[PDB]
């Protein structure tokens, strides 16, 4: 009941040349929500952004841990971190603790430095690296969203299309479960310019 | 998860599903559990997915090092020894079970390891959620010297036997076939089954979804 | 050739490398400290920095604690780490025991940091000497001085640094009952004493000054401006 | 002799090896850094300039080590890779613990502190490295801080070390008008000072690197000039040079 | 277990706590005090398991202030919540966990007043107004329907007022006594603590 | 110049360390020469045997030691670091077929036994090991191998080779014979070590003052010729 | 040692003038099955004293390398000295003691006995390190069937001889082999007198 | 100043790190060496020569693979470049194991460096004698570095180590055009090692290697042969 | 000078001069002779008594390294010592981690790489004593090894290690060792140590015998003192 004590769930979406990464707003203990301005997506790039779901101290050690070991990579790379080098890079941050596991799961949703090609990714607790090109689902009420991706998602999917599904299946999701919710705020990427939106979502 | 390997007449044949599933729910149907280890050798990860992957990769790289050193082409049983040990210091802390197969200057090998820390030579071996159902059709089609061709079909019927026989597994398959002149990786050989069309277009259109507050951001 | 190493002994009984470290604090800027009933007042000259440099990091005069202040001379290098060390020690303390560091405790754990660095090879001595002074008695205004040798002496008012036996010379025939009566007059004390030494116009003397249950008041060149016309004035009426 | 080791101290009371260590400092190529009013810059000059040396990082005197800071290096090439690693993991670690960027002189002390533990423990050298700071913070914003090998810092608006460094710094402090200097005049001042400060004539563009850090819209955005900008900046200051030389 | 709760106001930070140590039968002390100063515009309310949120904050309070004097210049709310956070997550796997809930407020020059909600788990958190111990679930609420964005110092005592009123009215045992400071521009203050006859 | 010659890891001026140089001279005072000529299907090494003493036991005194079944090597130099190296070179293969399991090859034996000598020529911490190590052993799609590694840390594949007093010599006459490609045979082989080391130290070469030891393709195992073998191989040299 | 694997039965020995005799079962029991039934229980450590113990022969037979090695190396100096039955005794209920602080005692109950300087030693440290001397003791059962034995015997009378002390252990065992169900009819009689200490069986029963 | 010339943790009254001249000294009395970097590819060459024709030319190796696409080629005392070579190679797969993806050759060579200036900064170990010429294609772009055991590094575009290294370097500037191929700069590589090479160029004797975007292959005796014939 | 002050400084030609040193200071001390028997090994050592105030006994040079073991140490007495309990312990260990008498091949080969490890290090010197080691077995006849300071140790039918070696050889090799048993070649032994004695030069000395073999029924002790007159009646017997 580890990943329950504190909720949420983070999403991350793909299309032409677009990548869509949505996310819970709620913050609260595994009763009592605390604050609904919890940000559980956190960018490690120019367009790269990765969201964490479980307990919001793994999260918010993840986050910040990762962003440390990044920044060393950028400086000494001299070059923004490629989305798959990022995803490895989480993957060893998290099976470097195989007997002490961090209580997160991250996802990681951006476009290719070079060529602009849309990659998410999702990791285990235990650090596996979780690459699909069709969509990526963590957090606490992962079914929710799973299930619904399933129906709704399309290929080839325009920049605007990207943010309506991923926008309904996520605030579809989060009515769905009790835990997570409160508001969300969803983050479209484009190679030109980057939309953030927070939809009406549910304030139950 | 259901990996098989069979060593036929010329050498070994891998194969394994593509399901990997946390809980109850499959992560996806494409995931690759047939681990590069070295251009002769080859594993197919069953049981704790990622522990499979670091481990592989921690054994495959360790193997490079030693390869790189002799110049020669690594030899299966120095895949095992290592990887042995390996998963034994931790006294099977490690859930990870996977088979060791390939060829070398002694001629092909085929070499299974238990998560635990044990490993034998068998033949035609299979591990992971439906090992039982690989080992069943290995017993009732295999035989000794099996050629190439009918080879990958035996392994590909054991896999889809525990496809549509085990829950935990399918949604994909791939094999890879391991020979003295050949490496050839099958991602993937079939395709077991492929999802129902959509028959309802779910009206995706603009102006559905409302946003509270908006912050757009220019880039480059 | 006993003044290579040291935990060697000279044949007169001389750990010579200290007294070699000593010297390094006879080479910095003066710090004159004299203890007052209501005040504790720290004399410092300023080395007339560059005139393409910023003088907000040639801070010498820096406080252990809430009301523990040290000047230091010597090489700047190993002040700021004896520094450093000595504000980690006071929190600690605090930490342990929540009554406040006394002047007298950190002062020993300077003197020990010292000794600890002057007593095996691999480890240079600190050439640092280090005025702290405090009212952390509760009552009670202390000064002391910690050597780069590693011994700790009370002192009513001393000097370290460049032109310390003049201005000890000074300080003996002047310092009096009577002459830090008051505030005021223990900071014209300072001045007058940090005056033979420093022969210059003003911002060449910091002076920090505090109270009683107060805070450190490095005073602004006015106010040193305001004390030395004072003290011009009070020459003027002797002649 | 007392420079055996540098804990050794001399009669007099000086670290002979410190001492050794901050004249050799000489040795390494001219750099400066003039603070202005809207930031501070950065000049080097590359004293390795064969043809067959192929630029592939263009910062090899200019470093990177977090979003708002940058420091140049004049010194031996492996205590400075040493140093500047050093001070990437101090300020990485610094944002990781407090979640905000190092208030630059943090960052100096920090190093200063590492450096002042060498030429104290024996059985260590002086790191024989002198780099210049700069940076930007909310508590002091635009600053630039000298590093010596023996750990003593200290605020500058503007410093030369390396070669000729007495000239550069000397005649900086000529005609440095103090909080009266922008961007662009600070560039003009560090090409005319480094025109001189090396024997080289003509202040090739390939054999100069400037570094600027500017305040936009709350990014403090680092940027290297590009070969293109140095050589306007040699042109304008040639044209300058001929403007002057006309009053003859 | 004690009180926790804050208000953000528009220029200023308003935390109040009780008063009231007792050890599993009774109130020891009547006026202790549970909120501590970090430093002069910043200030920490720990509470959770005995023993530990004593001296975890004044473990805090040593660093936020050894901070303030090795630089000069006072550590920034934000930059504290950090820290005392980050030694949290530290301590927290390591084998002296620090099962402490904690409230930390302060006021920042350049940016504002801020309130951050700390969780036995060091899970930081920026709210206008939070409450902690099981207290929480009874006037969480009461700022929730009756918040403003724009609470004037005036009113946002009387709110707690009426937290602290609708506390002694459910509330099982006794809190007579409550702490209440204000963090501004010019500093913390101390305000009166309130009290109620049930003669 | 020569003063740089008292410690290991302190650099010549002109770019040479003396001690290792010191240590390959050392290699000398053992008196003796060993030279290892590598055939078609076979590699045999012959060594002096001397037993200046009638008390002595001359089966204690081989100096062809069995490292394994299936590699061989000759100690020549200094008798005690000699047999160091060779205890050593048996850890190493023994490490090596417990974590790899196939028999460790010749060359990667004394590769790291010449990694060891580096790491002890670097780090100045022990004297270079001053005793060459020929190795021979059939390795399976390479042919017999015979692999001469020494104290500074340098391995190369040798068609034949010698280390010792009369190594210059012994190397030369190799060279003046392999050249003449012809039948390298086991017999072949044989004679032309032992006839290499005859002529090398012009000596008759009685049976109880060589030994030797041949590995073969068709036998892969280390084999020490006794007695009866020798002479039959020198009669036949003869004649 | 945590959980016994191989055991062993009782073990019996009683003092006479002039020396002391000690006996033991040669069925190792892993469990309740006869694992082994060729084993010694009983060896001697020097000419002047002799021990056999119960419990994990395992772990006991690790204690015949600790003693072999530590009794050999009392000769090796040739100074004359020899570990005395109490010298033996002394090193054994430290020896476990500082075995069990640790959470891995020795689950083997030893019985040490000898013939020193015309007295008699006869001392039992038990698995956890109890250790007291008394003219006759039995190890594990022996306590409860046999010891009741002893001590009427030398209650009347405590005096016996090598025959009256021979089969009294007979009696005594004889008695273990009909109310015991890990008793075996093969066991070693140790005596230890002045000309040695001399080892001799097995013997059976009717 | 021949008080100093002893260790390596003092410094000069000059300010010389003389043990690193030292060693930089006896790098450059070593075996020749040459690489020129092609717009296609990067091109690594160094003289095999062994001391009589009882040395198997073939059990030694001058130029190693350190990854799939990093090489290296030395100057200098080759006991020290087989564990500079060992520590370039576990560098490498400690960078692929952490990311996953093939170590940069700056990243790799910056390491190297790293490791190289380790030994420079404690009285007892010797700096290391050898100084590495690294070759790379990561990113599309062929790289080479000289990592020397001062711990600098750089980034030659084509330049010459060991004995000679004068007039290789003097040979170049003169043959080398910047828009070159992989076969002009083998030729060109091969000439270079010429001019510095005493004695018969033969199959066995010279060592060379490409590592093109294909990777780093180290060319058996035949393409050596031919490469030479075609010069020839 | 200048290459002989530490034991890891090799010399300008190739010796480790400090290992030389040490055999120059076992070559300063007292002879001892191991001589083996068709059917053992027998040790003998001059035992010099310096002074009329010793235990007849005191500081004895013959050392137990085992059961069948006997060690016979000449020169520096402290690191004779030191290198019997370094032997000692080697053989419990091989004894205790393999169940079987420690083969006097095995043992030797393990202390002559301990004593070797000792100069090979500037932070140690090496040891000034050399020791001959013998033990007697069915399994594998009887041994005798010698192993000096510099580490080297091959067997020997005779050695003999200290002032008079080279005289104590001389009249070693006109005796058959090959075929006598361990009864004669005591008093064999007896009677070259008493011929390599200056007599004039030293003082007095205490005779010192030892022997394993078939006699002993493989172990190593002190000789029996009734059978020890008999081989001095013989060596008084001899003139010399």
């Amino acid at each position: 009941s580890i990943m329950s004590y504190n909720g949420g769930a983070v999403m991350a979406m793909k299309g032409k040349n677009c990548v869509a990464i949505a996310a819970d707003r709620r913050f609260g203990i595994q009763a009592q929500m605390v604050t609904t301005d919890f940000q559980k997506i956190f960018p490690m790039g120019d367009r790269l952004y990765i969201g964490l779901a479980g307990l919001a101290t793994d999260v918010q050690t993840v986050a910040q841990r990762l962003k440390f070991r990044l920044n060393l990579y950028e400086l000494k790379e001299g070059r923004q971190i490629k989305p798959y080098t990022l995803m490895s890079m989480v993957a060893n941050l998290l099976y470097e603790k195989r007997f002490g596991p961090y209580y997160t799961e991250p996802v990681i949703a951006g476009l290719d430095p070079k060529t602009f090609k849309p990659f998410i990714c999702s990791l285990d607790l235990i650090g596996c690296p979780m690459v699909t090109d069709d969509f990526v689902v963590s957090g606490t009420c992962a079914e929710q969203m799973y299930g619904m991706c399933e129906s709704l998602w399309e290929p080839n999917m325009d920049p605007d299309h990207l943010f309506e599904t991923i926008s309904q299946a996520m605030l579809n999701a989060v009515d769905r479960d009790a835990v997570s919710g409160m508001g969300v705020i969803v983050h479209i990427i484009e190679k030109d310019k980057i939309t953030t939106r927070t939809l009406k979502a549910r304030m139950d | 998860t259901t990996i098989a390997g069979v060593v036929y007449k010329d050498g070994i044949v891998l194969g394994a599903d593509t399901r990997a599933t946390e809980g109850m729910v499959v992560a996806d149907k494409n995931c690759s559990k047939i681990h590069f280890i070295s251009p002769n050798i080859y594993c197919c990860g069953a049981g704790t997915a990622a522990d499979t992957d670091m481990t592989t990769q921690l054994i495959s790289s360790n193997l490079e090092l030693h390869s790189l050193s002799t110049g020669r082409l690594p030899r299966v049983v120095t895949a095992n020894r290592m990887l042995k040990q390996m998963l034994f210091r931790y006294q099977g802390y490690i859930g990870a079970a996977l088979v060791l197969g390939g060829v070398d200057v002694t001629g092909p090998h085929l070499y299974s390891i238990y998560p635990h820390g044990s490993t034998d030579k068998l033949p035609y071996v299979t591990m992971g959620s439906g090992s039982l159902a690989a080992m069943a059709v290995f017993e009732d089609k295999f035989r000794p010297d099996m050629e190439e061709e009918e080879a990958k079909n035996l392994v590909s019927e054991a896999i889809a036997a525990g496809i549509f026989n085990d829950l935990g597994s399918g949604s994909n398959i791939d094999l890879c076939v391991i020979s003295k002149n050949k490496l050839d990786f099958l991602r993937p050989y079939t395709v077991p089954n492929k999802k129902g069309t959509r028959l309802g277009r779910y009206r995706c259109e603009k102006g559905t979804t409302a946003v509270l507050t908006e912050k757009i951001t220019p880039l480059e | 050739s006993y003044d290579r190493a040291i935990t060697v002994f000279s044949p007169d009984g001389h750990l010579f490398q200290v007294e070699y470290a000593q010297e390094a604090v006879k080479k910095g800027s003066t710090a004159v400290g004299v203890r007052g009933r209501d005040i504790v007042v720290l004399g410092v000259e300023k080395k007339s920095v560059a005139k393409l440099q910023d003088e907000r990091t040639v801070r010498k005069i820096c406080a252990l604690d809430d009301n523990v202040c040290m000047a230091f001379a010597g090489l700047t290098a190993d002040a700021r780490i004896v520094i450093n060390r000595a504000r980690v020690e006071c929190q600690s303390h605090r930490l342990t025991v929540e009554d406040p560091v006394t002047v007298e405790y950190i002062t020993r754990y300077i003197a020990s940091l010292k000794q600890r660095y002057t007593q095996s090879n691999g480890r240079r001595p600190f050439g640092i000497s280090a005025l702290i002074v405090g009212f952390d008695f509760d009552g009670t205004p202390r000064l002391y001085q910690t050597d780069p040798s590693g011994t700790y002496h009370a002192w009513k008012a001393n000097a370290i640094g460049r032109g310390a036996k003049s201005v000890r010379e000074f300080l003996e025939k002047n310092y009096t009952d009577e002459a830090i009566e008051t505030d005021d007059l223990t900071i014209k004390l300072v001045i007058k004493a940090l005056l033979e030494v420093v022969q210059s116009g003003g911002k060449n003397i910091e002076l920090a000054v505090m109270r009683r249950d107060q805070s450190l008041k490095i005073l602004n060149p006015e106010e040193i401006e305001k004390y030395v016309v004072e003290i011009e004035k009070e020459k003027e009426e002797n002649e | 002799r007392y420079d055996s080791r540098t804990t050794i101290f001399s009669p007099e009371g000086r670290l002979y090896q410190v001492e050794y260590a901050m004249e050799a400092i000489g040795h390494a190529g001219t750099c400066l850094g003039i603070l202005a009013n809207d930031g501070v810059l950065l000049a080097a000059e590359r004293r390795n300039i064969h043809k067959l040396l192929d630029e592939v990082f263009f910062s090899e005197k200019i470093y990177k080590l977090n979003e708002d800071m940058a420091c140049s290096v004049a010194g031996i090439t492996s205590d400075a890779n040493v140093l500047t690693n050093e001070l990437r993991l101090i300020a990485q670690r610094y944002l990781l613990q407090y979640q905000e960027p190092i208030p630059c002189e943090q960052l100096v002390t920090a190093l200063c502190d590492i450096k002042q533990a060498y030429t104290q423990f024996g059985g260590k050298r002086p790191f024989g490295v002198s780099l210049l700071y700069i940076g930007w913070d909310k508590h002091y914003g635009f600053q630039l801080y000298q590093s010596d090998p023996s750990g003593n810092y200290g605020g500058w608006k503007a410093t030369c070390i390396g070669n000729n460094s007495a000239a550069a710094v000397s005649m900086l402090k000529q005609d440095y008008k103090e909080g009266e200097m922008t961007l662009k005049s600070a560039l003009a001042l560090a090409i005319k000072v480094l025109n001189k400060t090396m024997d080289v004539s003509k202040l090739s563009a390939e054999k100069v690197e400037i570094a600027t850090l500017t305040r936009e819209n709350g990014k403090t955005v680092i940027r290297v000039l590009k070969q293109k900008e140095v050589e306007q900046l040699i042109k304008k200051h040639e044209e300058e040079e001929a403007k002057a030389e006309r009053e003859k | 277990m004690e009180y926790l709760i804050g208000i953000q106001g528009p220029d200023y930070v308003l935390v109040a706590s009780d008063r009231v140590a007792a050890s599993n039968i009774v109130q020891m002390k009547d006026d202790h005090d549970k909120m501590f100063k970090m430093s002069e515009k910043i200030l920490l309310l720990c509470v959770g398991e005995a023993g530990d949120t004593v001296q975890f904050a004044e473990y805090i309070q040593k660093n936020v202030q050894l901070y303030k004097m090795r630089n000069g210049y006072e550590l920034s709310p934000t930059a504290a919540a950090n820290f005392t956070r980050r030694n949290l997550a530290d301590c927290l796997r390591s084998r002296t966990p620090y099962h402490v809930n904690l409230l930390l407020a302060g006021y920042d020059e350049h940016e504002g007043p801020a309130l951050y909600y700390m969780d036995y788990l060091a899970a930081l958190a920026k709210a206008p107004f939070a409450a902690h111990g099981y207290g929480a679930f009874l006037t969480l609420s009461i700022l929730d329907r009756y918040y403003t964005p724009t609470i004037s110092r005036e009113r946002a005592v009387e709110l707690l007022r009426k937290c602290l009123e609708e506390l002694q009215k459910r509330f099982i045992l006794n809190l007579p006594t409550f702490s209440v400071r204000i963090i501004d521009k010019n500093g913390i203050h101390d305000l009166d603590n309130i009290s109620f006859p049930k003669q | 110049s020569a003063g740089f010659d008292r410690h290991i890891t302190i650099f010549s001026p002109e770019g040479r360390l003396y001690q290792v140089e010191y240590a390959f001279k050392a290699i000398n005072q053992g008196g003796l020469t060993s030279v290892a000529v590598r055939g078609k299907d076979c590699a045999v090494i012959v060594t002096q045997k001397k037993v200046p003493d009638k008390l002595l036991d001359s089966s204690t005194v081989t100096h062809l030691f069995k490292i394994t079944e299936n590699i061989g090597c000759v100690m020549t130099g200094m008798t005690a670091d000699s047999r160091s190296q060779v205890q050593r070179a048996r850890y190493e293969a023994a490490n090596w077929k417990y974590k790899y399991g196939y028999e460790i090859p010749v060359d990667m034996l004394c590769k790291r036994i010449a990694d060891i000598s580096q790491v002890y020529t670097q780090n100045a911490e022990m004297r270079p090991l001053g005793c060459c190590m020929i190795l021979i052993g059939i390795d399976e799609e390479q042919g017999p191998q015979v692999y001469k590694c020494d104290p500074a840390g340098y391995y190369c594949g040798f068609k034949a080779t010698a280390a010792g007093v009369k190594q210059t010599e012994s190397t030369s006459f190799l060279e003046k014979k392999v050249k003449k490609k012809f039948d390298w045979t086991f017999e072949q082989t044989v004679e032309t070590a032992i006839t290499c080391l005859s002529t090398v130290l012009s000596i008759d070469f009685k049976p109880s003052e060589i030994e030797v030891g041949v590995v073969t393709v068709e036998n892969p195992k280390f084999r020490i010729l006794t007695e009866a073998e020798i002479d039959a191989h020198l009669v036949a040299l003869a004649e | 040692t945590q959980n016994p694997m191989v055991t062993g039965t009782s073990v019996l020995g009683v003092k006479f003038e002039g020396g002391v005799v000690i006996a033991a079962d040669m069925l190792g029991s892993y469990g309740s099955l006869a694992r082994f039934r060729n084993i010694s229980r009983i060896m001697r450590v020097n000419n002047s004293t002799m021990l056999g113990a119960s419990g994990d022969y395992a772990d006991f037979q690790y204690l015949k390398q600790v003693l072999g090695q530590m009794v050999i190396d009392e000769e090796l100096l040739g100074d004359g000295h020899s570990y005395s039955p109490r010298a033996i005794h002394s090193w054994l209920t430290r020896a476990m003691y500082s075995r069990r602080s640790k959470m891995n005692p020795l689950w083997n109950t030893m019985v040490i006995g000898g013939y020193a300087d015309g007295e008699s030693f006869l001392g039992y440290v038990d698995m956890l390190g109890v250790a007291y001397e008394a003219p006759s003791l039995a190890t594990g059962y022996g306590a409860y069937l046999a010891q009741p034995l002893l001590r009427e015997v030398l209650e009347k009378q405590p005096v016996l001889s090598q025959t009256e002390a021979r089969d009294l252990v007979e009696r005594c065992m004889r008695v273990l082999y009909y109310r015991d169900a890990r008793s075996y009819n093969r066991f070693q009689i140790a005596t230890v007198t002045e000309k040695g200490v001399e080892i001799e069986g097995p013997l059976s029963t009717e | 100043e021949r008080g100093y010339s002893f260790s390596l943790t003092t410094f000069s009254p000059s300010g010389k790190l003389v043990q690193i001249e030292y060693a930089l000294a006896a790098v450059a009395g070593g075996a020749p060496s040459v690489g020129i970097k092609a717009a296609n590819g990067v091109v690594l060459a160094t003289e095999k020569k062994q001391k009589s024709i009882l040395y198997d030319e073939r059990s030694v190796h001058k130029v190693e693979p350190i990854t799939k696409h990093i090489g290296l080629v030395y100057s200098g005392m080759g006991p020290d470049y087989r564990v500079l070579v060992h520590r370039a190679r576990k560098l490498a797969q400690q960078y692929y194991l952490v990311y996953q993806e093939p170590i940069p050759t700056a990243q790799l060579v910056q390491r190297v460096a790293s490791v190289m200036q380790e030994y420079t900064q404690s009285g007892g170990v010797r700096p290391f004698g050898v100084s590495l010429l690294i070759c790379g294609w990561n990113e599309g772009r062929p790289y080479l570095f000289q990592s020397d055991p001062s711990g600098a590094y750089f980034a030659w575009k084509a330049t010459a180590m060991g004995k000679n290294y004068v007039n290789g370097k003097t040979f170049l500037e003169k043959r080398y055009n910047e828009d070159l191929e992989l076969e002009d700069a083998i030729h060109t590589a091969i000439l270079t090692l010429k001019e510095s090479f005493e004695g018969q160029m033969t199959e066995d004797n010279i060592e060379v290697g490409i590592c093109n975007e294909a990777g780093f292959r180290r060319l058996t005796p035949t393409e050596v042969k031919d490469y030479l014939a075609a010069i020839a | 000078t200048g290459y002989d002050l530490s034991a890891s400084t090799f010399s300008p030609d190739g010796r480790v001069f400090q290992v030389e040193y040490a055999m120059k200071a076992v070559e300063n001390s007292s002879t001892a002779i191991g001589i083996r028997c068709k059917d053992g090994v027998v040790f003998g050592v001059e035992k010099l008594v310096l002074s009329k105030l010793y235990e007849e006994g005191s500081n004895k040079r013959l050392f137990n390294v085992d059961r069948h073991v006997g060690m016979a140490v000449a020169g520096l007495l402290a690191d004779a010592r030191s290198l019997a309990d370094i032997a000692r312990e080697e053989a419990s260990n091989f004894r205790s981690n393999f169940g079987y008498n420690i083969p006097l091949k095995h043992l030797a080969d393990r202390v002559a790489m301990y004593v070797h490890a000792y100069t090979l290090y500037s932070a140690v010197r090496p040891f000034g004593c050399s020791f001959m080691l013998g033990s007697y077995s069915v399994n594998d006849g009887a041994q005798l090894y010698m192993i000096d300071p510099s580490g080297v140790s091959y067997g020997y039918w005779g050695c003999a290690i200290g002032k008079a070696r080279q005289a104590a050889k001389t009249e070693i090799e006109k005796l058959q060792m090959k075929e006598m048993t361990c009864r004669d070649i005591v008093k064999e032994v007896a009677k070259i140590i008493y011929i390599v004695h200056d007599e004039v030069k030293d003082k007095a000395f205490e005779l010192e015998l030892s022997w394993v073999g078939e006699l002993t029924n493989g172990r190593h002790e002190i000789v029996p003192k009734d059978i020890r007159e008999e081989a001095e009646k013989y060596a008084k017997e001899s003139l010399k």
